[PDB]
C-alpha cells in the first residue's frame, strides 16, 4: 500500500472505532446470506441472525483487521498465524476473500456514509485486498 | 434469476426510490476510482486523474446515469435478462471489448452504493437479493461473448 | 458454443486421441497440486500431501477418468451444453457447493495437459477451439448457481 | 515464492535456456487466437501468424522473465519500470496478466513435456502470478 493509502486506511479505521466487531458479525451475516457456498466452511455455527457464534465470530475478524491496520508496513509478519489457519487447515477458497471483504465494504458504506468516500473507499479496497494476499501466502 | 415473489417485491419497492442519476453517476465514477483500468475504455470524457476530477465530470454523471436506467429495465423484467441484455451484450463485446470480469465489478460497486445511500433500509436479506439482481445481469451482458 | 464447422471437426479428431484415463488422472492430480484448496473436496481420497502421493492415488486417477469421460459427452454434445450437464450442475452445486471458479481453473489445467500429451500437434488454432469449449463446459455446469 | 519454488523456478528456466523468446512469441499468439479481446492493447501490431512485430515482442517479453527469475528476491525491484508501464501508461486489465500466464504454460508443457512435470508447474504458476502481481502493483 502507498503511504497516502496508509493514511487514509489509519483515518478510516479510526471512525470505526469500537465497532469493529459489530461491523465484522454483520459483514459476515451479509456474505453467508448473499454468497450461500461461504456458509460450508462453518457448519460447527449456528448461522441464525443474531446467532452469538456469528457475533463472537465478528469480533475475532474485527480485532485481527485493527491489528492489521496496526502492522500496515509488517502484514505478513502480524498475520502469520492467521495464514496458516486460513490456507494449511481451513483450506479456504481464495474466492471466498474477496466475498467477504465486498461484504465488509458494504457494511462500511451502511453505517458510514459521509465517511467513505470514493478515495476511502479505494484505500479500504487495497487494504482488504492486501489482507486477502497474506492470509492466501501459503498456498 | 431464482428470486421468490417477497424477494422480487423488495427488489422493486427499493427501485421506486432510486434516483438514477445520483446513483448511476457515483457508481461509475467509483468503478473509475477504485478500479483504475477501467478508464481506459472512457478517454473520450476528458481528464479522469484525481478522485475529485472524476466524480464531478459531467460525462460520468451522464454516462452514469445512462447504465443505471439500463438496469432499472433488468430489474423490471427479471424473468427475460438475456434478451433485455442482447443488443448491449453485442455492443461490449464486439465494439468495445470489455472483459466479462468487469461487469461483477460494477455490479458489485452499485451494491456498495446502494448500501451507502439506503443505510439500515439495505439490509442483509435485501443486498442478498440484489447480488442475485447484478449477477443475472452481468451473466445476460456476457452471453454473446460465449 | 460459437464454433465453425473446420473447428469441431479439429476438435472431435484430437478428442479420438484422448486417453481418458490418462488424461483425466494427470488433469486432476494437477488440479490438486497447483491449486491445493481444491483438495477440501476430496478427503474421501486420502493422502494428497505431497505431489507424489496426488498423482498415484488410485481414486484421484478414477475420478478424473470419470470427470474426462463427462467433458467428452460435451465434446459430442456443443450444441446442447446446457442440457448434457443439467444433472451435473445441479450436483457441484447443490449437494457439493463447488464455487465456479474451479470450473474454468480445471479446464485451463486440462488445456495444459492437453498441450503436454499432443506437442506440436497442439496448435495455436487448436488451442483456441479448446478454450472456447472449455468454457463452454464451465459456463454449463454453472447454469443452476444462477 | 517458497525457497523450494525458487529451486524449481531456476531449474525450469535453466532448460528453457535460449528458447526463452521463441517460448514468449508462441505464448502471445496463443493469447491473441484463444482470447481475442487482449488484441486491443496492440492496434499498432501486425497479429499476422510470424509477424515479425510479435516474434520482437516475444523476446522483450522471455526477456523480461529471464531477468526476473535471476531477482527472484526482489522482483518489485526488477521489474519496476515494467509496473508503471503496464499499470500507468497501458492500463492493462489485471485479468490479461492470468491469460497470458496460461499460455506460457501452455507453450512450456508443449516444448518441455518431459520436465513439466506437477511440482514444476506449481512452481512456475506461483512465479507468474508473483510477477503479474508486481506489474499490476502500481495500481
Ligand atoms: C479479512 C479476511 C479474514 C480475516 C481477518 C479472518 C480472520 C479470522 C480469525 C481472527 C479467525 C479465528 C482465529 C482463532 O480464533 O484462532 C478466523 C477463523 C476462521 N475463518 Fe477467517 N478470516 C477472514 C476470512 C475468512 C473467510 C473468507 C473464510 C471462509 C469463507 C473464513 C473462515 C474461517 C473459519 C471457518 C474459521 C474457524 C472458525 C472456528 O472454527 O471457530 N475466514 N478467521
Ligand atoms: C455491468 C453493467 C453495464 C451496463 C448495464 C452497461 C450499459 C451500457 C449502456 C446502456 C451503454 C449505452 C450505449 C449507447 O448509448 O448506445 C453503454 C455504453 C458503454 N459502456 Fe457499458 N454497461 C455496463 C458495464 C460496463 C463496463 C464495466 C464498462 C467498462 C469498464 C463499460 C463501458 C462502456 C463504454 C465505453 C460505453 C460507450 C460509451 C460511449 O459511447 O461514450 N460498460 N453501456
Ligand atoms: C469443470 C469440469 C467438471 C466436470 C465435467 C465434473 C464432473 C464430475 C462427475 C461426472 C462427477 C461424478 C459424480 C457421480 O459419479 O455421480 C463429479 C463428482 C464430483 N466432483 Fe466434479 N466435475 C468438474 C469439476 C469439479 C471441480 C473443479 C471440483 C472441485 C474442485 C469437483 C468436485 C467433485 C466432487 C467432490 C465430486 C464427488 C466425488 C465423489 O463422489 O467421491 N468437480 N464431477
Ligand atoms: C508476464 C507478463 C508480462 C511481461 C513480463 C511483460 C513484459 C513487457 C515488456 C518487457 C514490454 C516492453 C517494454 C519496453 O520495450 O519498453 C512490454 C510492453 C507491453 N506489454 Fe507487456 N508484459 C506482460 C504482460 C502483458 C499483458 C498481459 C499485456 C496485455 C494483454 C501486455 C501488453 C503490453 C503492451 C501493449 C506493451 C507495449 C508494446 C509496444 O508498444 O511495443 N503485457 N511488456
Amino acid at each position: 500500500l502507498s503511504a497516502a493509502d496508509k493514511t487514509n486506511v489509519k483515518a478510516a479505521w479510526s471512525k470505526v472505532g469500537g465497532h469493529a466487531g459489530e461491523y465484522g458479525a454483520e459483514a459476515l451475516e451479509r456474505m453467508f446470506l448473499g454468497f450461500p457456498t461461504t456458509k460450508t466452511y462453518f457448519p460447527h455455527f449456528d448461522l441464525s441472525h443474531g446467532s452469538a457464534q456469528v457475533k463472537a465470530h465478528g469480533k475475532k475478524v474485527g480485532d485481527a483487521l485493527t491489528l492489521a491496520v496496526g502492522h500496515l508496513d509488517d502484514l505478513p509478519g502480524a498475520l502469520s498465524n492467521l495464514s496458516d489457519l486460513h490456507a494449511h487447515k481451513l483450506r479456504v477458497d481464495p474466492v471466498n476473500f474477496k466475498l467477504l471483504s465486498h461484504c465488509l465494504l458494504s457494511t462500511l458504506a451502511v453505517h458510514l456514509p459521509n465517511d467513505f468516500t470514493p478515495a476511502v473507499h479505494a484505500s479500504l479496497d487495497k487494504f482488504l485486498s492486501s489482507v486477502s494476499t497474506v492470509l492466501t501466502s501459503k498456498y | 434469476v431464482q428470486l421468490s415473489g417477497e424477494e422480487k417485491a423488495a427488489v422493486l419497492a427499493l427501485w421506486d426510490k432510486v434516483n438514477e442519476e445520483e446513483v448511476g453517476g457515483e457508481a461509475l465514477g467509483r468503478l473509475l476510482v477504485v478500479y483504475p483500468w477501467t478508464q481506459r475504455f472512457f478517454d473520450s470524457f476528458g481528464d479522469l486523474s484525481n478522485p475529485g476530477a472524476v466524480m464531478g465530470n459531467p460525462k460520468v454523471k451522464a454516462h452514469g446515469k445512462k447504465v443505471l436506467h439500463s438496469f432499472g429495465e433488468g430489474v423490471h423484467h427479471l424473468d427475460n435478462l438475456k434478451g433485455t441484455f442482447a443488443a448491449l451484450s453485442e455492443l461490449h463485446c464486439d465494439k468495445l471489448h470489455v472483459d466479462p470480469e468487469n461487469f461483477r465489478l460494477l455490479g458489485n460497486v452499485l451494491v456498495v452504493v446502494l448500501a451507502r445511500h439506503f443505510g439500515k433500509d439495505f439490509t442483509p436479506e435485501l443486498q442478498a437479493s440484489y447480488q442475485k439482481v447484478v449477477a443475472g445481469v452481468a451473466n445476460a451482458l456476457a452471453h454473446k461473448y460465449h
